[PDB]
Parts: C-alpha cells; structure tokens; sequence
C-alpha cells in the first residue's frame, strides 16, 4: 500500500513529478508539486503510525 | 525540415507574415498548405495581404491575418523557352473580387456592355483570361517567377507536422537528466536484459 | 472585331483520329503567333499545340507527344490540327487563340493594356463506347 | 509610384574595374533593402549583393568575395556597386531591386529596375 | 453501385463472449504483476451478435449474407471465422452519405489502405469482383463502395493483416479478432490472429490483442458496416445470369463498455489471464484481494445503497398573490403623460 | 506614500507580487529599486514572473520569487511622433535567455542561419536590436507603454 | 491565442445615445476584467470603465459619472458600454482591454482590442 | 428608440429590467365619437429623463 | 420607413373559402413575426394567427383550428392566410401586423396594417 500511492495524483494533473515539472511554468507547477508532497507525506505518516 | 528553404540565398523573396522565417523548425502546426503558381516579378508584391491589384483582386488573395510564408524566385531558366512560353494565364476582368483562398476556374466571357453577348466576343465582351508572353529577352519585371505560399493552420485535431529534433547520448554511470521522446526524467542509464515486446 | 471561330468537335472512338479547325478574322495571319489549348472539365487551361506566325517553331506539347499535325493556311487564314491514337484522356474542350499582344505593366504602373485574341472552344470526347 | 534608375554599365578588359550605381525614387524608406542581381543569358537571376539603409546586413555572393564592394548614399537615395578585377565570367546583364528586409519577417524584392550590362571581353562590347 | 438481386433475411443470432476481447490497454512493459485497469472492455460472457456470409444452401433458400449498418457506441469488437478472406474492411462515420466525413479501411491483397474523405458510399457497398475470369479472382473495386472521393483529410498504407490465413479447409482455420476504439481523436485498432479448431462459437481461452495502429484522424464515427468481397455471377459455372455469389464465412460483433479488469503480466510483458471485476461476486472478491485464488473466509467486497425512486418538493400553500388584477383589470387607466404608478412588494407574483 | 500612486487610476497595470498594494504604506523596506523602460502594450503581459516571450527572455526577466510591484501606463502622448519615434529599441535575437535582473547592452551581430559571418557582411546575420515603430496611428496594442518595476 | 472584437461606434448629435460592444475570446477567465479606455487625440489613454466576471466593484472616472453604464453577458462572453448624454469631449477613440483585477494583488491590462471611434458633433462624422 | 411619447411622455432606460405588456382596449375605450378622456404631451422644453 | 399592404378581402357565402395577402416592406428582418388579427364590430382584437420567418412558431386560435391555414413567401416578402368553410361567425375586419418574436425575449407588434373586411353572409357584402 505504501509503494502504491506513488501512482496517485492527490488532485494534481499527474503523479509523475517530472511530467508536471516539464509541462508547466514554475509558479504553476509549485502548487501541483506541493499537492503531491502533501499526499505522499500523509501516506508515509500513515504507514509509520500503523 | 524547413532549413533547406530559409538559408539558400537563391530566393528573390522569402517573407513570413505571422511566424519568424529563421524560427520555423521549432513552431509546428496541424496542417500546412503549399499553394503554388507562376507570376511576373513586378507583380510579386501582390501575393501579400492588404495590397490591391489584378492578382490581389481576381487571381489569388491572402487574408489580412495571414499566418504563412511567401517564397518567390526567378525561373527564366525554366519557363521562357525561346520565343514565348504562353502556357500560363491570368484573369484580367472579373465580376467581383475574390474572397481569400477562393479558386474560380470558369471561362465565362466578361460583360461590360449593355447586352449579354452570350458566346460572342467583341466590344466590352472579352475572354476572362490573358496569357503571359514570357521571352528570355524581356526584363525581369516581366520574367517568370515561381511563387509558393506555405499557409499554416492549427486545428484542434492532433498536431501532425513538426520540425526535426536533435539528439545526444551519455549512457553508463552518469547521473543525467534525460528526455526520451517525451518521457522525461533524471537518473543513471544502464544496459538492460529486459525483453520488451516490439510495440 | 477580331474573331476566331472553332469547329470540328465530336465524340470519337478511342484509338481513332479526327481533326478540327479555327477560322481567324480581323487581323493579318503573320502579325500574331497562333495556337490552340485544351480544357479538362475539372482542371485549368493547358497548351497543346501552337504555330509560329511565320512557321519557324510550330512547337507542341509533350503531353500529346507525337500525335499532332498542325497546319495554318494563309489564303484562308485558318488553322488546322488533328489527333491520332485517340485516348479518353484527350477528352476536353480545345480553344483557339493568337498571341502578340501582352500587357505591359511597369513597376506600380498600369495593369490595363492590350491582350491576346481568343476563340470559341469546341468539345472533343474520346471513349470506347458507342453513341445512340 | 516608385522608379529605379541604373547607370554605369559598359565593357572592360578582364581584370579591370567598373562602377554600377542606381537611384530609387518613390519608396517611403523605413527599411529599404537595395540589392544588385545579375542575369547570365540562359539562366535565372543570381544574387550579386545587397544592403539595407544603415542596417548594414550586406550580402556578397560566395564566388565574388572581394571583387564587389557595395555602398550607399542615403541623402541622394542611391546605391553604388564598385567592382575590381573583372574576370571573364562576370559578363552579365545587371539589375538592382528595392524591397524591405525586416529582420523578424523576411525579405521581399518588391520593385525591379531597367538595367545595365557588363561585358568582360578583350575587344569591348 | 449495384443493388443486389434477392437477399434472404433470417433472424439474428447470439453467442457467448467467453474470455475473449482483452487487449493491452497501454504501451507499457510490466513484468510479473497484477494490474487493475479501468477501460472500455467487452464484458465477459456477453451476447455478441453473429452474422453470416454463407451463400451456399440446399437450393431451398440461397443468397444468405449480412452487411447491415451497426451503431458504434463507445467501441466495437469484431471477430472473423473465414477460410476465404471475403471480409476486406470497414467504413465508419456519422452520416455515411457525403456530408460530414467518413473513414474507409480496405485490405487490397498485399497492402492495406486507410483513407478519410467525404465519400459517397453506395447503399449496399461491396468490393466488386472476387471471382475468376476477371481481374484474377480477388479484386478490390474501391469505386464499387464509393462514387465520390472529394476533400480528403488523411491517407495511409501499410502491410496487410487480413492475409495471415493459413490453409483453406476444415470449417474455419484462423480466428481473427479486431477491436476498434475512437478516443480523443485517435482511432485505435488492436488485432490478433489465432488458429481455431471448432465451429459455431468462439474458442475457450485467453488471447491478448495487440495494438495494430493508432491513426490520428479526429472524426466522430457513430456507425459502421463491414466491407465484403463478393463473387460476381455473370460468368461463373454455377447460376451465372447477372447476380453475385459467395462462399462460407462468418463474423462476430460485440460492443465494448467501461469495465474494471484485473490483468496478469507474465515475467515477460505478456497478458496471460484476466478477471472481470463486475461479472459475479466471486470476481469482486478476487479483484478486491487482487489475486486469482481466494482463501476460505468472508470478505467485504462492496457496498449496497437503496437508490431513491423519485424526487418530491413541497413549499407552502402559495396564497399571498400580488394584486395584478388591480393593474390589469382596472376600470380606467391613467394618461400616458401622467402615467399611474403602483408599488408591489411582499407578495407572490 | 505608495497609496497616492495606487489610488490615481492613471496606470493601466498596477500589480504587486508578494505584498498587497493597500498594505505598502504600513511597511518598511530595506532596499528599494525602480526599474524603468518602455515596451508595447501586447508585451506588458511578459513583465511578470514565469512568463515567456521576447521581453521576458532576451530583454528583461523577473525572478520566480519576485517581491514588488509592476506599474505600467500608456505614453502615446510623450513617446510617439508623427514621423515615427524610432529611438526606442528592444533585443530580438539572443543565443540564450537572460538570468533574472540581468542587463545586456551588447550589439554584436547575431548569426541567425548557417552562414559563418564574422563581420558586417554575411547572409541571415542580423543586428540583434530592433526599433519599435511607435506611430501615433498605431493601435493601442502597439503604442508605447512606460513601465516602472 | 486571444481576440477582442469592438463594434457599435460612430457619430451622434450632442445629448444623444450609443452602445459600444466588446466581445472576448480566449481566456480561461477565473478573474476576467474587461474595461474601456478613452484616447483623446493629442493625449494618452484615460480610464472610462471596468467590470469583472460578476465581481461588480465597477469603476467610473470622476467626470464620467452618471452618463455611462456598464453591462456584461458571460454566456456570450461580451461586455457593453451604454452611452448617454454625449457631451462634446466624449468625441474620442474607445478601446476595450482585458486582464485580471485581483483583490489582493492588483490589476494588469493584458490584451487590447481593435477599438472604435465616437464623434459628438453637430454634423456627424 | 426616440419619439414624442418616448421623449416627452414616458421614457425607459436602455438598461431596463422590467417588462412591457400592451393589449388593445377598443372594447374598453373608443365607445363612440365622444370618448376622448386620454391625453399625451406634445411639446416640452427638454426630453424627459428615465 | 415601413408599410404593410393588405389585399384579398371581400364577401363569401357560409362554408366558402377566402384568401388574404399581406405584403411587408421596410424591415431588416432577422426575426420577423407576422400576425393576423380579427376585429368583430364592437370589441377589441382577437388573435387569428401568427408565424415567424423560417422559425415556424405558428399560432392558431382555438376556434380557427382547421378553418384558417397560413403560409409565407420570404422571396416575395408576402404572407398568405387562406380560410376554408367560412362560418358566419368569422365576419369581421382582418388586419395584418408585423414585429419581432424573439423566443428568449417575448413578442412585440411594432406596426399594424391598413386592414380589410371579410363578410360571411347569404347575400354578399
């Protein structure tokens, strides 16, 4: 379940960090990358608590 | 590969109206239209938008917001044979000015008198076409000029024509940013034993 | 005014041969270089054959290749030509005209000027099928 | 509206020199490009040279590097083409054309002139 | 265009899709995994209409064939059992007369041709001559299907896929499966060709169709029909007066719908077997557990909600009507230069 | 007193990027810099973080983490002349994009094609700068625009 | 990528009325701001009016109050300026611009249109 | 539009939000050649505001 | 600027047939709506029929269902209203009028015609 959740968008336009990165300007990609970061931190924290 | 066009110095005119000429290999489009014909040198000005004239009004018109290129060069070598290359024609009189990108191939007799001649040729009843008298001794203002117009259109359909793309490699034990046909990433590239199916 | 009446058209079997003529009036035969054309129904006018004013070049078009005999008679001021080994592609309307007068337009000058003299145009059909 | 008038043609022995000038009249300036072309009987035009007013985007055909030298006189609205060491090949019928080479869009030779002739021969024209 | 002589109509049939119609949903390599994919698939154990092209009969009723026009919906699954290669291609479009646009696919005998134009398709298209004493036996008369070919947007040519047939005997020898899908402008055709040994139905088994082409057309496509090569009977030894004849052949049409499947990627990049996550409760168990074997137990697979039958609304008694009668039913009105004005507020108009 | 400027309606653009304009009066800044230049209206878009174009790439670039205010107003009444004000220039070709707040006043000839052209002579070799044709008859989209950042 | 289309101008006697329409095409919107600016020959641009996509903290210059009214139609992606009581100085070149007016940040006038002219005169244009 | 009634009897703003409803009253009014109870302004010093 | 011209009125026996034509002139059209009304002596106006140019928003009164049929010819900018089986009730003055029926907007009747008479009687008009 932890390895999966790297394929989840969490609301961004893509789960591939580079695709977001190489397909938008910095100020617009920052929000998407922050959304991915928040989702992945939440997943890792859930794993650690369990 | 527009390169072979825009750096030749063999063209008497290479003018683009919505895209930089030297920057054509990067911008890309959904459809391209290569229109082609032959005119006289003094007449080339009229293959451009806005202006008025015989071709501008009766043979071939460009919209005021044209997004393509015009490429014209002499062909006195090819067309004017010895005593006349009357192969080419043009419209002299027409009832109304052509709309942009409209082709009229009719041979209706133009009427300027008070009575429809209806198949009779005479005063104020003229054949709609006149032929170019290309001879190699004429002045370049009258000599043949091959003209090609490259119009570019960006429809919603999947873009099809795009310019060439460069390429480089650095394979083993190097941390590299890499772009394989749109698959972008960062990492070290190593030879593999995997067996991907052909597609 | 100058006139060029065309005649000699008709539906002919493929592989045969026919002939057609252009009677020109209003100008001297030697003044203008004369010739014919061909109009495919869905394509623009094309040049097939032409006779020099004196008869020097009498050049032709390689589209019809060697299947030509053009001949202009000065007494009647009339032009003739014939087709051999007829094929369907030859099906078209053939016109008659005389050159010599071409518009002279100076840089940003006047486009209005003298023009050549055209004819009437006669249709020729080539097909292997018969007619009612 | 606009007229181009040439001058300076003639004949000269091989290895000589000549000077072809021409004046424009009727062009509102901005980005004038005036360019000299040659016509070799039995061939199309070949770029001889060209120059923009004060833009100095000069062109010289590859084979003629050094033989030609282009110059302007904006006050007189004239363009000059000095030639030195005329080889026999240089014989041709010369013209100058006026247009506009906007850097962002491209060049168009809108208008052409009457012309002069250059004869490289051992016995003149 | 030729309107054929006398077709003998028979009621349509049905079959059982079995575990057929699974294709590689993407061009990605995965090794020794189970992958859950939501995509347009052919539901397992479905009807799939069954059409014939068998002219031969017992002299009671001959001339049996089937080229109806069939809607496209979200996708199509075509399958062919034919030791004749009489099926040559298809047409797709919205209004297949001349108006919007149309896509033709036809396999010549050595090079398949795809074109996108505003055709003028015949009411009953076919591929012209397919018998001897003429342009060989087979001949693909592109003008017998259409009469107009104006304003073409796309043309393409590639190596054939019909002619994989091996041997001409024994009922049918090669089942040929195609899947047609028009998504975001791209027209995707997947195909696979597999030997067969039985008749009247698809073969039990699992065959993963691979992608043949992803053509960038952009047309809509809402209907289609099959292009069938037909012997022309005006010279044949058998019943040769004016009409046409055919051999023995049959095809299968099914409609894809959006389903979630579980696919098994081998140690190679090969799909081996798949599970339909909506076929039956056991399949949902398998999909929720992401495995093909389920141990003894009780598993919570899904949820159940009694959906609402209808919708109701109730506002109050609607009584405080505005006094429009005093303004539209007044005995005398005011002068236009001195118009009367009445304020309306706190009432239902 | 930035409020006087904000509440004037004499500016076509007044856009701050890390501070709301209404608050500027209440803050104290360490170093404050004013960058002045003329562009055309269709180009005033590009003076903003993350944009792309001729100005944003070859002439004037703002950092992605910019903190400040862009002000722009039409100057057709002081920068365009009947005969044409050709005294304002912009960079049109350059080998690479500028770094943020990096000035370039070079005038070396830019080789646009594949013709090595060291010197004034050469083909498809352009003078890197280009002059705005600010005719007063131009559409507002092509008129001059004074910008202070 | 975008276009603004202006129409509805002309000439009218003092004290008349008009209505100028500007159509927008090519914005993802979110925070559209469509405004009209006035160009008096021999001067620069001046604010006339502005409106958001439903925001409606409209603007009107000091000397322009009352006479002018601003309206919008998101379905057609159009904005209109009703003109009333045309006092002579209102003879000028009206242009519609589009951008974004953010509460927190400010405004930018990203794009401008073709424009149209208005003539407050006793004898028309 | 402009007119005597519009400019001197009843004028609506060009951004009007309401409705106009008109119906022939020949049955109500116009009984005989003796019913002239309605008036309209023909001259004024200035046009009416909305 | 406009002028509506009627024709075709008269008298007919009960159960007969008639046809009334109306010609419009002076309309930019776009959304023309033509309506026929009838006035029996001693009351207001009653709808007889109404149509829009090519929109076919045709209207028929409850009583005239079947009795009245109507058609239009845009090229001749004319509208014909035929009637069959004329009952004595329909004796009245018929008028043709024009306006704009914008579906999203409502209906208006800008102008009215000159009018004619239709008399259903045993001894004519």
């Amino acid at each position: 379940t932890l390895v999966k959740q790297l394929s989840s968008n969490f609301g961004a336009i893509s789960s591939v960090l580079n695709d977001i990165l190489s397909r938008l300007d910095p100020p617009e990609a920052e929000v998407q990358i922050d959304r991915l970061i928040t989702g992945r931190l939440q997943s890792l924290q859930t794993y650690v608590t369990q | 590969d527009y390169s072979v066009l825009y750096n030749s110095a063999s063209f008497s005119t290479f003018k683009c109206y919505g895209v930089s000429p030297t920057k054509l290999n990067d911008l890309c489009f959904t459809n391209v239209y290569a229109d082609s014909f032959v005119i006289r040198g003094d007449e080339v000005r009229q293959i451009a938008p806005g202006q008025t004239g015989k071709i501008a009004d009766y043979n071939y018109k460009l919209p005021d917001d044209f997004t393509g290129c015009v490429i014209a060069w002499n062909s006195n070598n090819l067309d004017s044979k010895v005593g006349g290359n009357y192969n080419y024609l043009y419209r002299l009189f027409r009832k109304s000015n052509l709309k942009p990108f409209e082709r009229d191939i009719s041979t209706e007799i133009y009427q300027a008198g008070s009575t429809p001649c209806n198949g009779v040729e005479g005063f104020n009843c003229y054949f709609p076409l006149q032929s170019y008298g290309f001879q190699p001794t004429n002045g370049v203002g009258y000599q043949p000029y091959r003209v090609v117009v490259l119009s570019f259109e960006l429809l919603h359909a999947p873009a099809t024509v795009c310019g060439p793309k460069k390429s480089t490699n650095l394979v083993k034990n190097k941390c590299v940013n890499f772009n394989f046909n749109g698959l972008t990433g960062t990492g070290v590239l190593t030879e593999s034993n995997k067996k991907f199916l052909p597609f | 005014a100058v006139q060029l009446v065309d005649s000699g058209g008709g539906s002919v079997q493929a592989g045969g041969s026919l002939r057609l003529s252009c009677a020109a009036s209003g100008y001297t035969y030697s003044i203008c270089t004369m010739g014919w054309y061909r109009q495919a129904p869905g394509e623009g006018l094309e040049w097939v054959s032409g006779i020099n004013a004196d008869g020097s070049n009498t050049h032709y078009t390689d589209s019809v290749k060697g299947r030509f005999t053009i001949s202009r008679d000065n007494a009647k001021k009339t032009l003739y030509l014939q087709m051999n080994s007829l094929k369907p592609e030859d099906t078209a309307i053939y016109y008659c005209a005389a050159h010599g007068t071409y518009d002279k337009y100076a840089p940003c000058g006047g486009f209005a000027g003298t023009y050549t003299y055209w004819g009437q145009g006669t249709q020729v059909t080539v097909s292997s099928s018969g007619q009612a | 509206q606009v007229q181009l008038v040439e001058s300076g043609g003639g004949s000269v022995q091989p290895g000589g020199s000549l000077r072809l000038s021409c004046v424009v009249s009727g062009y509102t300036s901005s980005s004038r490009y005036m360019g000299w072309f040659r016509q070799v009987p039995g061939k199309g035009l070949e770029w001889v040279s060209g120059i923009k007013r004060d833009g100095t985007n000069t062109y010289y055909a590859d084979s003629v590097k050094g033989r030609f030298t282009i110059s302007q006189d904006n006050a007189k609205n004239t363009v000059y083409l000095q030639m030195n060491s005329l080889k026999p090949e240089d014989t041709a019928m010369y013209y100058c054309a006026a247009g506009s080479w906007y850097n962002q869009w491209g060049y168009s030779m809108d208008y052409w002139g009457k012309g002069t002739q250059v004869t490289v021969s051992s016995s003149g024209q | 265009c030729v309107n054929l002589t006398t077709r003998t109509q028979l009621p349509p049939a049905y079959t059982n899709s079995f575990t057929r119609g699974v294709y590689y949903p993407d061009k990605v390599f995965r090794s020794s995994v189970l992958h859950s994919t939501q995509d347009l698939f052919l539901p397992f154990f479905s009807n799939v209409t069954w059409f014939h092209a068998i002219h031969v009969s017992g002299t009671n009723g001959t001339k049996r064939f089937d080229n109806p026009v069939l809607p496209f919906n979200d996708g199509v699954y075509f399958a062919s059992t034919e030791k004749s290669n009489i099926i040559r291609g298809w047409i797709f479009g919205t209004t297949l007369d001349s108006k919007t646009q149309s896509l033709l696919i036809v396999n010549n005998a050595t090079n398949v041709v795809i074109k996108v134009c505003e055709f003028q398709f015949c009411n009953d298209p076919f591929l012209g001559v397919y018998y001897h004493k003429n342009n060989k036996s087979w001949m693909e008369s592109e003008f017998r299907v259409y009469s107009s070919a104006n304003n073409c947007t796309f043309e393409y040519v590639s190596q054939p896929f019909l002619m994989d047939l091996e041997g001409k005997q024994g009922n049918f020898k090669n089942l040929r499966e195609f899947v047609f899908k028009n998504i975001d402008g791209y027209f995707k055709i997947y195909s696979k060709h597999t030997p067969i040994n039985l008749v009247r139905d698809l073969p039990q088994g699992f065959s993963a169709l691979e992608p043949l082409v992803d053509l960038p057309i952009g047309i809509n496509i809402t209907r289609f029909q099959t292009l069938l090569a037909l012997h022309r009977s005006y010279l044949t030894p058998g019943d040769s007066s004016s009409g046409w004849t055919a051999g023995a052949a049959a095809y299968y049409v099914g409609y894809l719908q959006p389903r979630t499947f579980l696919l098994k990627y081998n140690e190679n990049g090969t799909i081996t077997d798949a599970v339909d996550c909506a076929l039956d409760p056991l399949s949902e168990t398998k999909c929720t557990l992401k495995s093909f074997t389920v141990e003894k137990g009780i598993y919570q697979t899904s949820n159940f909600r009694v959906q609402p039958t209808e919708s109701i609304v109730r506002f109050p008694n609607i009584t405080n009507l505005c006094p429009f009668g005093e303004v539209f039913n007044a005995t005398r009105f005011a002068s236009v230069y001195a118009w009367n004005r009445k304020r309306i507020s706190n009432c239902v108009a």
